[PDB]
């Protein structure tokens, strides 16, 4: 509860299952209903503090797989309404980050931002083995948040009924601390390079893409140490172009720039102590019309 | 047993099942000094003995299995011991099938 | 003879005959080929018509079948006596009928491969007893029928297996009290975990709690409880705790009336943390937390192993539990 | 009625067991020498109770008739029991022997014998007992559980009753009821505890109301009134007597009634009630770990203002409702209830450690 | 703070939701009172928030929008036309 | 082979051809004469 130092808990895709990383070395599962809560679940194998569990989707299968500190992650499976473990995978040096899945058509491939200056990627079927990849020669210092792209092809371009096959290649971005951010780009197997910017004058903080289920439109919103929000926006057809866009001149350090279901509401979190919704009005740019605590 | 004296002999298992002696290397060989005394097919036997002394039996395997290990076994006799399980219930089935009949017959 | 019915009725007739005159080694040692299962019947619906003081048909029939090799029909014949049993009485007879019965299932259904481990429900029936006036003779229970198969759910070798476990822990706990054996009879494993903890017999609880797949706070509890009792007494209650806990542990150390039994209860919760699980903490968290609950810390054995593990789950239950110089202490 | 008034009213048969003995075989001897009667008297209990509930359910009085003689008789043998100074048990003579309550450890012998048959009077009296389980009137649900609860005193009495109580909960449809049901049930106490906590969280849905919306049926219907006075008492007597039946119905695993009954202690409720909880736990607190929970529990919920460090001094609470419902009633079992509370678990546990874990021990406030 | 349909914002740490005048110490009686005698002598000398709870926060706190909402769309209904 | 993919398809499955042996037992004696 709020006794403990929870980071981000989150919703079951109905809305009646709730669940939070605390750190108590556990996750903790409640299933809320008309107006009290009952803890339920109370999953024990999460060595460390846990950062964040990502969703799956309902059509494919419930998957929680859970991200804690000492270099793990734990995916797990749901059988009779309980929980269980069924993968364990370890062998870091540097302090594992977040993780996220993917939408819809993308597919269900799970994206473990490792700081060992390389990237990790873990692609699963449905009920087989687990496909670890394995991209070495980062830059520097290693990664720390990584997003990936919609279900369809980058570039927010209208497409004609019954004509447009969302194909399964991979578009991901990752930001750390390099001073820049570039995105890749790949083939079933093919990771290359697609566009350079040299723009951030402090450390690139934290990055964020917004897949919104609706639109193909592509943006980025970043956050450094000084408090450069750009919104790199990508609404051409079929290109790629970022324009360095200052949201607003802030003076901390934002680490995290959440959005909802449909990438639309952006919701920050950092030094700020407080959480404005700096919502997209119907004609662009940007409007703070709700402030809450953090 | 070379003097030849069953009823002494159950009850000499029965005293040492209950006070339990030795670790598992030498409760193995206890448990499995039966069948000498269970082939056989002569000398009065009664049905609740035979049926008290079954019990203790299966009661003190019960105990061995989950005293070795939570729900498995250990060291290397583990088919051998296996086998010997089963031909010990065979015959403890057939010398309790002989004490069934001989107390049918005595109550002619 | 050639008339099936005639056939039927001779066999039923020498039924009689020879359970009135106790010349039952006659029918056993007899083969039937073909006509097993009408022999089978007849006997059955002997055994419903007549008593259980006469013989035991069922009995009889356990030894046809295991004289014409059918272990499975000898397993559910001797699961439908020990059911029959239980119905009749819940007393310390009727119980250890139950388990001889349970045992011998569970050994015929091991000599077989495990395709047929699991059993249908018996072969329903009522044992009229004497007949003449009640038709029902049951001292201590209702009726004498074993449950029908209306409602078909295979029973497997785990629930047999708890069952087996169950009717010996009420035998155990009727034994460690002859006025308990009809409490037992109807009582809860809870009240079954909470009567063999205050009595002593740890083990049987144990093994119960590992079984039922249940919780052990009430076992810990207790063994906080007598622990802090046998911390705030004196010898006579160390003789106390010894003549019960001399029968516990592998005494590896010899034992002697000189040492307290703190060190024995440590060595017992060291071997049963081994037995359970070397790697869940629970067990030992809810130690620590009833030792605080009741006012003392961990003790320094416990402060080392878990000190070995971690530290900050140390640190944290410091600061819950207000121990604010052990906890600095620690973390400088 | 007249000669259980003019019992009642005397103290003289309360001395000399000759007394007792030949009332009791007054009492068994009744419906030995009246066969068909009990049942005519039975069929007419019956359709009283059926006429009360129809003329409840179309808006006319219920009707007031004479046909209420066993309730009458069962209320006589109730107040001798409870009245009598004296303990020669006679529910172990009244009930039958093949409720299971024996103590066996050999063989086939030793109250073990299989193939025996009870007596005639006492197979007789468990049929009847039986029979009126199913399709219970609605005018008798009083006076059973009151006969439960005098039939309950004595430790094997209250095994007895224990072990029919047992024998008759369970997967039933004919003890559920109340107008056509057996009260004296698991389930059926559960779900009347259940809809007294429905009841409570519609007039508020949290802990300690502060207005009532509408008067519930508990506090304006005497009948229901009567019944938990009744089922109370009995628990109270079941685990004053014995020990393994305490136990049984404290560890039940379909649902936790000490968290209902500690939420019933929090919110407000009339002190009869009040009184007779608090009598309860005491009587569950009567072991030593059963103790120690329950002080735990009241050093973290804290009835009384206990004031050593911070805290409101007579706030809300026990002292609010002694100088508020108590004072109103001019009756004040309350503080009696606390007091042998609190002396019945300082004697089985002493305070070594006040609180959870964020208090320290001081008897100082009380 | 957690997320759900667009623009519904649930509980999960520390946000400003619904207010309603029921506050200590106001006019017309409403009070309250909080966990004050739970720490008494020893005690952790840290203060930190007790327990949780699941609300909602809302913006529209309307209940005759929906005829509003419905009747351009009732008429809209009859000038659509299904394109398949 | 037919289901056996557990206790109760076995089960099934032991059910299944017993009433496939009841069936062809049941046919034969209809098909000679009675």
């Amino acid at each position: 509860s709020h006794e403990d130092m929870i980071h981000d808990a989150q919703m079951d895709y109905y809305g009646i299952r709730l669940a939070t990383c605390s750190s108590d070395r556990s996750v903790k599962i409640f299933d809320v209903k008309n107006g009290g809560q009952i803890l339920i679940a109370d999953l024990r194998g999460h060595d460390g503090p846990v950062w964040q569990v990502a969703w799956a989707h309902p059509m494919y299968g419930n998957i929680l797989a859970s991200c804690s500190y000492d270099r793990k992650v734990i995916i797990w499976k749901e059988e009779n309404g309980t929980w269980e473990k069924t993968y364990e995978y370890t062998g870091h040096d540097s302090s594992v980050n977040s993780v996220c899945w993917a939408p819809h058509d993308f597919g269900l491939v799970l994206a473990c931002g490792s700081s060992d200056g390389a990237i990790s990627i873990l692609t699963f079927t449905g009920d087989g083995p687990w496909e670890v990849k394995k991209i070495s020669n980062a830059h520097t210092i290693g990664c720390n948040a990584v997003s990936w792209a919609p279900s369809v092809i980058p570039g927010s371009l209208v497409d004609q009924p019954s004509s447009q096959k969302p194909n399964y290649i991979k578009r991901f971005v990752s930001g750390g601390c390099d001073n820049l951010v570039k995105i890749w780009r790949e083939e079933d197997g093919q990771w290359k390079e697609d566009q350079k910017l040299e723009a951030h004058s402090d450390w690139v903080r934290d990055v964020a893409w917004a897949p919104s289920i609706g639109l193909p439109t592509s943006t980025i919103a970043s956050c450094s140490q000084d408090g450069r929000v750009y919104i790199w926006t990508s609404d051409d057809a079929a290109t790629n172009c970022w324009t360095p866009k200052l949201l607003h001149k802030f003076n901390d350090v934002v680490w995290h720039v959440s959005w909802s279901i449909t990438a639309n509401i952006l919701a920050v979190s950092g030094g700020d102590n407080k959480v404005t919704l700096w919502k997209e009005s119907v004609d662009g740019q940007w409007a703070c019309i709700s402030d809450v605590n953090k | 047993y070379s003097q030849e004296q069953f009823s002494e002999a159950a009850s000499l298992l029965l005293s040492l099942m209950t006070a339990r002696i030795a670790p598992c290397s030498f409760w193995l060989t206890l448990l499995l000094d039966a069948l000498p005394l269970l082939e056989q097919k002569q000398v009065i036997f009664s049905a609740e003995q035979t049926y008290e002394l079954m019990r203790c039996l299966e009661d003190r395997m019960a105990a061995k299995l989950e005293s070795t290990s939570p729900d498995e076994i250990q060291k290397q006799d583990s088919s051998i011991d296996n086998t010997k399980v089963e031909m010990l219930r065979l015959a403890l089935a057939r010398n309790l099938a002989r004490a069934i009949v001989t107390e049918g017959a005595l109550q002619e | 003879i050639p008339d099936t019915s005639r056939q039927l009725d001779c066999l039923r007739q020498l039924v009689v005959v020879l359970c009135e005159r106790s010349q039952l080694q006659d029918l056993v040692e007899f083969p039937y080929v073909n006509l097993h299962n009408e022999v089978v019947g007849i006997i059955e619906s002997r055994a419903r018509a007549v008593d259980l003081m006469t013989h035991n048909y069922y009995e009889l029939l356990y030894a046809f079948h295991i004289y014409r090799h059918n272990y499975r029909k000898a397993g559910t014949v001797m699961f439908e006596y020990g059911m029959r049993l239980g119905r009749e009485v819940r007393t310390l007879r009727g119980l250890q009928k139950q388990v001889n019965s349970y045992l011998a299932c569970l050994n015929c259904l091991r000599l077989i491969r495990p395709e047929y481990a699991w059993i249908v429900q018996p072969v329903s029936g009522a044992v009229y007893e004497r007949p003449g006036a009640s038709p029902k003779r049951n001292y201590d229970g209702e009726s004498s029928a074993v449950p029908s198969s209306s409602q078909i759910e295979i029973l497997e070798l785990r629930d047999l297996e708890k069952e087996y476990v169950l009717a010996q822990t009420r035998l155990t706990l009727a034994k460690h009290n002859p006025s308990t054996a009809a409490i037992a009879g109807s009582s809860a494993a809870e009240e079954m975990v909470a009567l063999l903890v205050q009595a002593g017999l740890f083990d049987t609880a144990i093994s119960l709690c590992q079984t039922f797949k249940l919780g052990l706070t009430s076992i810990f509890e207790g063994l906080a409880c007598k622990c802090i009792r046998l911390q705030q007494g004196g010898e006579a209650a160390q003789a106390e705790a010894w003549e019960w806990l001399a029968a516990n542990q592998l005494a590896t150390v010899i034992t002697t009336k000189e040492s307290s039994a703190t060190d024995e209860a440590w060595r017992l919760m060291i071997s049963y943390l081994d037995k359970y699980e070397s790697k869940n903490t629970l067990y030992h968290h809810c130690i620590i937390n009833k030792l605080l609950s009741h006012g003392v810390p961990l003790p320094n054995w416990l402060i080392n192993r878990y000190k070995a593990m971690d530290a900050a789950e140390l640190l944290r239950l410091y600061l819950k539990y207000d121990l604010l110089e052990e906890a600095a202490e620690l973390v400088l | 009625l007249f000669l259980t008034e003019a019992v009642v009213g005397s103290e003289s048969f309360c001395t000399d067991e000759f007394f007792i003995r030949r009332i009791h075989k007054l009492v068994t001897d009744f419906p030995t020498l009246m066969p068909m009667k009990v049942k005519q008297l039975r069929n007419r209990a019956e359709e009283d109770a059926r006429l009360i509930q129809m003329s409840m359910q179309m808006g006319n009085e219920p009707p007031a008739s004479l046909r209420r003689d066993l309730e009458h008789l069962l209320l006589l043998i109730g107040e001798l029991y409870r009245k009598d100074p004296f303990h020669l048990e006679l529910a172990l003579e009244y009930w039958c022997p093949t409720e299971p309550l024996q103590s066996t450890s050999l063989m086939g012998s030793f109250l073990g014998v299989a193939h025996q048959r009870p007596p005639q009077r006492q197979v007789l009296l468990s049929k009847f007992v039986r029979q009126m389980s199913d399709l219970l009137p609605a005018t008798l649900y009083l006076p059973y559980l009151k006969m439960l609860r005098g039939l309950a005193s004595g430790p094997q009495c209250a095994h007895y009753c224990f072990s029919l109580l047992k024998a008759n909960g369970g997967s039933s449809a004919e003890n559920l009821q109340a107008a056509g049901g057996s009260p004296v049930s698991w389930d059926h106490f559960f779900h009347s505890l259940m809809l007294y906590h429905e009841h409570l969280r519609r007039d508020l849905p949290n802990t300690d109301n502060i207005h009532q919306r509408h008067p519930p049926l508990r506090g304006i219907t005497q009948r229901e009134l009567d019944g938990l006075i009744a089922c109370l008492q009995l628990t109270c007597t079941i685990i004053d007597w014995s020990e393994s039946a305490r136990l049984a119905l404290c560890e039940h695993a379909q649902w936790m009634p000490v968290v209902v009954i500690l939420g019933l202690l929090q919110c407000s409720i009339p002190p009869l009630l009040k009184a007779e909880l608090l009598k309860t736990l005491a009587a569950f607190g009567k072991s030593p770990e059963i103790a120690a929970s329950l002080w735990q529990s009241l050093e973290y919920t804290q009835i009384l203002q206990t004031v050593r460090a911070t805290g409101l001094r007579q706030g809300v609470g026990i002292e609010v409702e002694l100088n508020e419902i108590e004072s109103r009633c001019e009756e004040y079992p309350l503080t009696r209830a606390f007091c042998q509370l609190i002396s019945t678990l300082v004697e089985s546990s002493f305070p070594t450690n006040l609180g959870a874990g964020l208090r320290a021990p001081g008897f100082e406030p009380y | 703070v957690g997320w759900g349909p667009n623009w519904t914002l649930v509980h999960n740490g520390d946000k400003l939701s619904e207010r309603l005048n029921a506050e200590e110490d106001r006019d017309m009686d409403t009070i309250d009172y909080g966990f004050l005698p739970k720490p008494t002598s020893a005690k952790s000398l840290t203060e930190s928030p007790f327990k949780v709870h699941v609300e909602k926060l809302s913006l529209e706190q309307k209940t005759k929008d929906l005829q509003s909402y419905l009747l351009p769309l009732e008429i809209e209904l009859k000038n659509s036309t299904v394109d398949k | 082979l037919i289901q056996c993919y557990s206790a109760k398809g076995r089960l099934a499955q032991s059910e299944m051809a017993k009433r496939v042996a009841n069936i062809l037992r049941v046919v034969l004696s209809l098909q000679q004469p009675p």
